[PDB]
């Protein structure tokens, strides 16, 4: 997508919030630990007890989201991937197709025609007695 | 990849919000009882009855709207002392055996 | 550990071009004008280099402000066209039974639509090459004769109308609605003279202002081509 | 972190022109007197020189092993400091939510200089109150007027220093047995030979002992044009 | 200030006193009927042209 | 996920030992990527290839003793002997440890 | 003033003591010309590509952001300590010295008038060249061309070459230059 | 010499044979003198002399061209006015 | 005319004139058509993301010469553009309040004439030549100059 | 498998061409490849906007203690004197303005003929 968004099309930094699917859940797991069981009253608080770089979790993908700006090869996106990302582009070509091979030929057959008839093919001839080609677009009068 | 808008968002609401336009329009038609005929020409009924009579022959093809009317302004007068409409229909004429 | 933010302290080039804007109204001649025109595109460049050497903060939010200004500006420059259209049709019931010749709607509105269409086309293949980290060298030139094409056209319609601006209010709008494209279509060429390949890619802003500055101004032209000559 | 931008090529490795050229003068350099290039370039030329020796390395203790890369051996005063490094460096760009804070376990909020603004917003739910701002200075056990959320103040003060990765190595890390030359000659005759350089810096490193353009090759590749 | 003043100053008063006498175009023609006049011929070459 | 794929930083490899990407201006030298796959081979096709790194036996040894000092760590170990290891499998033991 | 001034190099020894850092090339460190060098290696003259001699003379710059790095200190010629403290610079540049760093400091601006003019040439001479041109006649008679609507309206359409040549003939009587012009025949 | 990305596919070093002698910037060292910069030769800077040059030239031309223009020439309104703005030869104002 | 070759292959060949086709077919022909800098990041595109770039970029430069045909047609119609009657004055036109000179604010050039009214600047500039005083264009004939496009 | 020179011989058919279809074949891709793309680098190289900010900046050091100018010193002066020349020359201007700017107020009060106050009704 053309437009950067932080959550979604972050390019400029790359981030993403959670590490990829491929990875098993023992290597790497999304930062998520709200289903920790209740902590034993004889257990101690030694950390912050702060949310950051203190959980695995968290310090994982740190540490992940700036070693996965290197990578030996390209991680190949799926066509469904590459036709969104030039969505526009090709959707433009194919206006300016029809522009040509549509619009065009239509538009030349009723520049001809008026010459003969003083009006459009799509218009209505009329009997006042005023002369010129007149309205073009016959719905919007 | 996380979508915002509709997935189709750009022709959807452009072609929709031109079709509730037209059927709206449709309907303020039929409420008010407005005659939905297109009518292309002027409604002055004096002259469109001139007109007829140059198709049917009455009055000489070519001939000016202000040579017919029984009020003419001053440059319309300025124009009556060179129409020569006799004259232009002989040019037409000479144009038309020339081309064939 | 360092600030999060690398404080500019002190500025120069504001006093310069505030002074530059006053030239403009305190002159006795039209020749200082032109030349004073020129000293504001110098210190907006300067300007623009103090943009360019703020990279080396490294600082991730620079890039979503910048992207979020111009979001701003164009809105600036949208309305600012709702408000010719705006001064269009207030008078609509006054236009189409004046004798004045209004535009064909064949020969004008086709080539050109055509022709910013292929504008768009060349646009988005400098987008494509940026996506890929590639360079073709003539989509440029191609920029070039598309804007010289669409200059010598401008410029002929204008001095072979035969209406002219106190004839009615229609040809006003008219001729205001087209020059304010054109002014657009300009500033797309001061834009888009410098476009060059730099190594840095995509935290370069300039890409993505060109892409949404010349698919704004092609938009632009098919809300005119309906209002005025379809 | 998410407040970072993107790695630099320098982030992987350095180029080798950045190699200091008296190497005989780099390896007797203690850690406390290397420079950043300096310390880089140490620990490479010593760490590849360990490691491009395969028929060593089994017989080489972990302690030893990680000396000769330049990695400190954790234990709980290092871990503390950098723990609370990273900590400082994570809070730049992100929220500040945790427990809530009493005597026994005080809000920790790390600090360089004697003070940081702080806000209390109370507990979780009904018990979350407006923003209420105060000054945490040094030395004193803060209580919030409105929730008696207590809060404390840590520093990162390490003899007239603040804590840094820098400090945290040169402190507790222990310069080993003076790096060998002769080291450095073997395993370059080892991976460089006929044409075939497979160590690189270790080409490099050994035409520097040598002096600058002895090695085959070296004159060439330092004669630069601009 | 003043004496940046003055040169402008001077500039300005002598093309204040040239556009009051007339436009570029009236004053060149006030020096061709003086020539027209000199030479005593009702039409001669524009300036920079011969006979 | 990121970039499009496209990694940020990437090896490239030249065939020439002499040659420049900015000074030359040739049309015949075709680039390869860190696994040595020539430019002209598509990314679909490369990504597919398996590819294994291979170190010299001589580290074998060390290779084993790591595995048996720590015993988690000696499936990777045994791939790594065994010339099964590929980039993923290196992630993987890389983000397991830390 | 300063030894810098009286005698201009780029990247010497010395340079502390020549008291001035008179050029902004920065980089340097390519094996060959036009090569893969450290730094941005930029400058009003000798860089970039040369078009005459078809070759390049540097190489792309080497960005301090990411997608590069630092320089190596072997190859740095604009040492701060020397390129900053600016006390007094203008008695060691000189007054010539003082315009010479002026006009220096606009190479950004030069740059973009480089780029930026010839386009504006370009459609000055579509100005030009039309300007010289006797105007077409826009308008005619009210009442003649409505006499002969057909003719005048849609002879365009019809015969092109022959409605150019009738034009031709109306603004050669139009201008009284019909005598000293020979209008091709159609 | 580049980034440390790129590289030799085989990596050899050349036994150059021939016996040119050494650049002395190839054997150079870092000294007090020269704290940065030793591994690169010594060069002239072209910029200082001829920006400065160039520009005062450029600058004589258009004024003195602008001046001659308006000062020799017969009166008009723009300079091509000026030069191709006369009534056709053989016309008598 | 070859017989080495079907009538198919005859036909690609001279559209291939340029090498666009053997481009499209061959990887390693178009990877060794880029300049070396760029050739070096190469190896990461698809091929999907390869032929899409050559199909826009075909098609785009397949479309410039009409789009030049069309433009040429346009320039053709203005060079040649038929006359219009002349404007009764009506009840709200040709309205001045003052005179038109926010071109020429000091010299005040044809201030009777409109900024681009070209029959009335003409007429102007002649009672300027005949004033002694030169003024530029509105004097050689259409037919007589070049890039008029009002030639028969 | 031959090996042919890139943009010389056409993969469309087994036919090589005829003797004007290999001139035009070869001499295009020779115009492109060396003569054409001299404009394009020339204008990429020697005419880059963006090295044009970077000129004379100094070197960014790799050790990164060096490099404390980038916020000791403001941007609008990273270079040098060059920077503090340009500031310099721009002040030298402010007297010159003023007087330009008291004339045109002048101008103006004088065409009013508020000069004449105490005249006009004297
Ligand atoms: C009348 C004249 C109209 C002129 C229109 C001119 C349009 C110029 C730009 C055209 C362009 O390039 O668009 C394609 C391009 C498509 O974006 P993409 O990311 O490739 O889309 C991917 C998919 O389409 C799928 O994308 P997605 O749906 O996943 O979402 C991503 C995309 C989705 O958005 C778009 O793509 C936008 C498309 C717009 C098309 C318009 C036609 O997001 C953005 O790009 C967001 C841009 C920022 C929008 C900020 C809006 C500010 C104003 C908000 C209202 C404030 C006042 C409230 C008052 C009332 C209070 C109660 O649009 C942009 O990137 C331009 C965004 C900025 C446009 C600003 C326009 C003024 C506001
Ligand atoms: C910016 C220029 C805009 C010009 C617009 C003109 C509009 C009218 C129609 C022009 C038709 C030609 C194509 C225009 C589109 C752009 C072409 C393009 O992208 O070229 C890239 C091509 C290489 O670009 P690159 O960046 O190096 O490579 C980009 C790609 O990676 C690799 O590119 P690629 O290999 O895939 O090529 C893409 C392909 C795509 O284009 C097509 O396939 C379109 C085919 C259209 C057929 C229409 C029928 O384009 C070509 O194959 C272009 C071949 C041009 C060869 C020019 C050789 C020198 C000619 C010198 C003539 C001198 C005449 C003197 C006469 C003197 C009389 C006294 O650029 C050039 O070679 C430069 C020239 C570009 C074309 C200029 C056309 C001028 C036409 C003048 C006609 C004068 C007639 C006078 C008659 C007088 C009678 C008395
Ligand atoms: C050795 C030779 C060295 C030459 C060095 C450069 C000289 C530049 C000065 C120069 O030639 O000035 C006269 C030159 C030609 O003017 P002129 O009609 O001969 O003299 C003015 C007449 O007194 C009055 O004629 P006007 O009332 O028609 O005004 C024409 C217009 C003269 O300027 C223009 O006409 C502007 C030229 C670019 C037009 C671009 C139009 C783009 C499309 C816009 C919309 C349609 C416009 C349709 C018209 O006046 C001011 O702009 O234009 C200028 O005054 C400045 C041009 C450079 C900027
Ligand atoms: C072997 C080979 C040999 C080869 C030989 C030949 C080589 C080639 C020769 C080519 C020669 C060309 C000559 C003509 C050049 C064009 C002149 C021109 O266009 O101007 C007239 C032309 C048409 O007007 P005109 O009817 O000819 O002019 C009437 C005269 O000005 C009548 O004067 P006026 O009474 O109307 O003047 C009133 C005065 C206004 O008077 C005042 O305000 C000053 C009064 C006090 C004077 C004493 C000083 C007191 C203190 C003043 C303090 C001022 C500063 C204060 C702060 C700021 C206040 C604003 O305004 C001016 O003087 C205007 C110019 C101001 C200075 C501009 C910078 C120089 O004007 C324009 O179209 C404007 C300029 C457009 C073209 C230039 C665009 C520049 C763009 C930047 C890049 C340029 C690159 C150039 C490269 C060139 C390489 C060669
Ligand atoms: C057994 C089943 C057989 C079916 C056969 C189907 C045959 C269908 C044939 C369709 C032919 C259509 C021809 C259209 C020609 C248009 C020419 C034209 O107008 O050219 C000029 C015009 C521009 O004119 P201007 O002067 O600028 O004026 C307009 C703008 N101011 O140019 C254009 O429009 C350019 C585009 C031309 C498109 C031509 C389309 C041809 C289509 C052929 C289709 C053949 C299909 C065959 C199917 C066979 C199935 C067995
Ligand atoms: C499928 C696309 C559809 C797009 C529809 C866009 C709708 C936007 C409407 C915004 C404004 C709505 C106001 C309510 C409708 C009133 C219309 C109306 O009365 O128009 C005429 C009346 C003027 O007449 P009087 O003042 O009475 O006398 C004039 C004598 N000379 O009002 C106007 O001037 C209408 C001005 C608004 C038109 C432009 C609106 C904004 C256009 C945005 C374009 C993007
Ligand atoms: C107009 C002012 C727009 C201000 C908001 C947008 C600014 C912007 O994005 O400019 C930067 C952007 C790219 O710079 P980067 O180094 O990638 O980004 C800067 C640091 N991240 O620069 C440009 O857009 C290039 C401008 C070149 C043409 C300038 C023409 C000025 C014309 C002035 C006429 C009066
Ligand atoms: C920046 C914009 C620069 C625009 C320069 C061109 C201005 C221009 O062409 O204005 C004329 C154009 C058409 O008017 P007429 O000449 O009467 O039309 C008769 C057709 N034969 O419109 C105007 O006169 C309005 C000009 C407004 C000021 C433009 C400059 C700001
Ligand atoms: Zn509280």
């Amino acid at each position: 997508k053309h437009f950067f968004t932080d959550g979604a099309n972050d390019y400029v930094t790359g981030w993403e919030n959670t590490p990829p699917l491929k990875f098993p859940a023992s290597v790497m797991k999304p930062c998520d630990y709200s289903m920790t069981k209740p902590i034993p009253k004889h257990w101690k608080l030694r950390g912050s007890g702060i949310h950051g770089p203190e959980n695995t979790d968290l310090m994982k993908l740190v540490l992940w989201n700036r070693l996965k700006q290197k990578r030996p090869q390209r991680e190949v996106p799926n066509i469904n991937y590459l036709k969104d990302s030039i969505r526009l582009e090709l959707s433009v070509n194919w206006w300016l197709m029809s522009c040509i091979f549509l619009w065009g030929p239509w538009l030349h057959w009723g520049q001809e025609y008026q010459k003969v008839h003083e009006q459009p093919p799509w218009a209505m001839k009329r009997i006042d007695g005023l002369r010129g080609e007149g309205y073009f677009t016959w719905f919007l009068e | 990849g996380r979508r915002l808008l509709h997935g189709n968002y750009f022709t959807r609401y452009l072609f929709g919000s031109l079709a509730v336009i037209w059927i709206a329009e449709y309907a303020a038609a039929c409420q008010y009882g407005i005659p939905r005929h297109r009518n292309p020409n002027w409604m002055w009924s004096w002259w469109l009855e001139k007109q007829n009579q140059i198709k049917n022959g009455e009055i000489p093809a070519n001939t000016p709207g202000y040579a017919m009317v029984k009020w003419n302004n001053e440059a319309e007068q300025r124009w009556l002392k060179t129409l020569n409409v006799e004259a232009m229909n002989e040019e037409f004429a000479r144009r038309r055996e020339a081309y064939y | 550990f360092e600030l999060n933010i690398n404080i500019i302290n002190y500025n120069y080039l504001g006093i310069i071009i505030t002074v530059i804007i006053s030239i403009y109204i305190y002159n006795n001649s039209n020749i200082i004008s032109v030349y004073n025109s020129n000293l504001l595109l110098i210190n907006i460049n300067i300007w623009m280099k103090y943009n360019i050497l703020d990279m080396l903060n490294l600082n991730v939010l620079d890039y979503k402000i910048l992207l979020w200004i111009v979001v701003i500006i164009i809105s600036n420059e949208i309305l600012l066209f709702v408000s010719f259209y705006w001064i269009y049709y207030h008078n609509y019931i006054n236009y189409y039974h004046v004798n004045i010749l209004i535009l064909n709607s064949y020969n004008i509105v086709y080539n050109n639509i055509i022709l910013l269409t292929l504008l768009s086309t060349i646009v988005n293949i400098k987008f494509y090459n940026y996506i890929l980290s590639y360079y073709k060298y003539i989509l440029s030139y191609l920029i070039y004769y598309n804007n010289y094409m669409f200059n010598n056209k401008i410029i002929l319609e204008y001095k072979n109308n035969s209406n002219y601006t106190n004839d009615s209010v229609y040809m006003t709008s008219y001729f205001y609605i087209i020059l304010l494209h054109y002014i657009h279509i300009y500033d797309s060429i001061i834009l888009i003279v410098v476009y060059n390949y730099v190594n840095y890619k995509n935290i370069n802003n300039y890409y993505i202002n060109i892409n949404i500055y010349y698919h704004l101004i092609e938009v632009l032209y098919i809300v005119i081509s309906i209002l005025l000559y379809l | 972190y998410r407040h970072w931008h993107r790695m630099s090529e320098d982030d992987w490795a350095l180029p080798l022109d950045s190699m200091p050229e008296d190497v005989k003068t780099l390896m007797a350099t203690p850690q406390t007197e290397r420079g950043f290039v300096e310390d880089y370039w140490y620990n490479r030329i010593r760490g590849e020189a360990t490691l491009l020796d395969p028929e060593a390395l089994p017989s080489k203790s972990y302690i030893a092993l990680a000396r000769d890369m330049g990695l400190q051996i954790v234990d709980e005063p290092s871990s503390h400091m950098m723990g609370l490094i990273e900590l400082y460096e994570y809070l730049r760009g992100a929220s500040f939510v945790g427990p809530f804070g009493t005597i026994e376990n005080p809000v920790l909020v790390p600090a360089v200089g004697q003070e940081r603004v702080v806000a209390c917003t109370g507990g979780v739910g009904d018990e979350e109150h407006f923003t209420l701002w105060f000054r945490c200075r040094e030395g004193f056990m803060y209580r919030c007027g409105e929730c008696d959320q207590i809060f404390m103040l840590v520093r990162l003060y390490y003899e007239d220093r603040y804590w840094t990765q820098t400090l945290v190595r040169d402190t507790f890390m222990s310069d080993g047995d003076m790096f060998d030359l002769k080291t450095l000659e073997r395993v370059h005759k080892m991976w460089n030979k006929d044409e075939m350089v497979r160590w690189e810096v270790g080409y490099w490193a050994q035409d520097y002992v040598l002096g600058k353009g002895v090695l085959p090759g070296m004159v060439e590749e330092h004669t630069r044009v601009n | 200030t003043g004496f940046w003043f003055i040169p402008n100053y001077i500039w300005w008063e002598r093309r204040y006193a040239y556009q009051k006498a007339g436009f570029h175009w009236e004053h060149t023609n006030r020096k061709l009927q003086a020539r027209k006049e000199a030479l005593g011929m009702d039409k001669v070459p524009a300036s920079g042209m011969d006979w | 996920a990121y970039n499009g794929g496209y990694p940020f930083h990437y090896v490239v490899q030249y065939d020439d030992p002499n040659y420049d990407c900015e000074a030359d201006f040739e049309f015949e030298e075709i680039p390869r990527d860190e696994f040595g796959v020539p430019a002209h081979i598509p990314p679909e096709l490369s990504t597919q290839i398996r590819h294994t790194y291979y170190v010299p036996p001589q580290y074998y040894p060390f290779l084993k003793k790591l595995g048996e000092d720590t015993p988690e760590l000696k499936p990777y170990t045994d791939k790594l002997i065994m010339g099964d290891m590929t980039y993923d499998d290196y992630e993987e033991m890389f983000y397991k440890f830390a | 003033g300063c030894e810098a001034v009286k005698n201009p190099l780029i990247g010497g020894p010395n340079q502390k003591a020549r008291g001035a850092i008179t050029s902004g090339f920065a980089g340097g460190g390519a094996k060959r010309l036009g090569g893969k060098g450290y730094g941005i290696m930029a400058d009003w003259c000798d860089h970039g590509y040369s078009f005459t001699k078809g070759q390049a003379i540097t190489g792309m710059p080497h960005w301090p952001l990411w997608c590069g790095g630092g320089v190596p200190d072997k190859f740095i010629k604009i040492d701060p300590d020397v390129h900053f403290n600016l006390q007094g610079y203008r008695e060691r540049i000189g007054w010539y010295g003082f315009f010479t760093a002026f006009l220096q400091a606009n190479y950004h601006a030069f740059v973009y008038f480089v780029r930026f003019i010839p386009i504006n040439i370009a459609i000055f001479w579509i100005y030009v060249n039309e300007r010289q041109r006797e105007p077409q006649e826009n308008v005619m008679d009210h009442e003649e061309f409505f006499r002969d609507f057909d003719s005048i309206y849609l002879g365009q359409v019809f015969d092109h070459h022959r409605f150019a040549e009738w034009l031709a003939r109306r603004r050669a009587v139009k201008w009284g230059y019909a005598d000293q012009i020979h209008i091709p025949p159609v | 010499r580049g980034s440390v990305f790129q590289m030799p596919s085989t990596p050899v070093y050349p036994l150059t044979t021939t016996k040119k002698v050494a650049p002395p910037t190839a054997l150079a060292k870092r000294t007090p003198e020269q704290p940065f910069g030793w591994g690169s030769p010594v060069r002239e800077d072209r910029a200082w002399r001829v920006v400065p040059r160039n520009f005062i030239i450029l600058v004589i031309v258009y004024l003195s061209g602008w001046a001659a223009i308006k000062t020799m020439l017969p009166r008009g309104g723009s300079i091509l006015g000026q030069i191709y703005g006369g009534p056709p030869k053989g016309r008598l104002i | 005319i070859s017989t080495s070759e079907t009538l198919n292959q005859k036909i690609l060949r001279w559209l291939d004139v340029t090498g666009m086709l053997t481009r499209w077919h061959s990887r390693r022909e178009f990877i060794l058509d880029m300049d070396p800098y760029f050739r070096k990041n190469s190896g990461m595109w698809t091929e999907w993301e390869r032929k899409t770039l050559l199909f826009l970029f075909y098609c785009c430069t397949l479309a410039t010469p009409y789009s030049a045909y069309l433009d040429l047609q346009e320039l053709k119609h203005q060079g040649t553009k038929p006359p219009r009657p002349v404007s009764l004055e009506s009840r709200f036109m040709n309205q001045r309040r003052y005179d038109f000179t926010w071109m020429h604010p000091q010299d005040k050039f044809c201030s009777e004439c409109r900024p681009v009214e070209l029959e009335c600047k003409k007429m102007c500039f002649d009672r300027y030549r005949s004033m002694d005083y030169r003024m530029y264009g509105f004097q050689r004939p259409r037919i007589q100059t070049y890039y008029s496009f009002s030639t028969c | 498998v031959t090996r042919y020179p890139s943009g010389t011989r056409t993969i469309m058919s087994p036919y090589p061409g005829g003797p004007v279809y290999q001139w035009l074949r070869i001499n295009y891709n020779y115009f492109k490849r060396y003569q054409w793309r001299r404009v394009g680098r020339w204008q990429m190289r020697s005419w880059c906007y963006w090295k044009a900010a970077f000129y004379g900046v100094p070197e960014w050091n790799i050790d990164p203690t060096k490099n404390q100018w980038r916020w000791c010193v403001d941007p609008a002066w990273y270079g040098g004197m060059r920077d503090k020349a340009n500031m310099d020359m721009y002040r030298l201007m402010v007297y010159p303005f003023f007087g330009y700017a008291l004339l045109y107020l002048h101008s103006r009060f004088k065409q009013n003929d508020k000069y004449n106050v105490f005249a006009k009704w004297r």
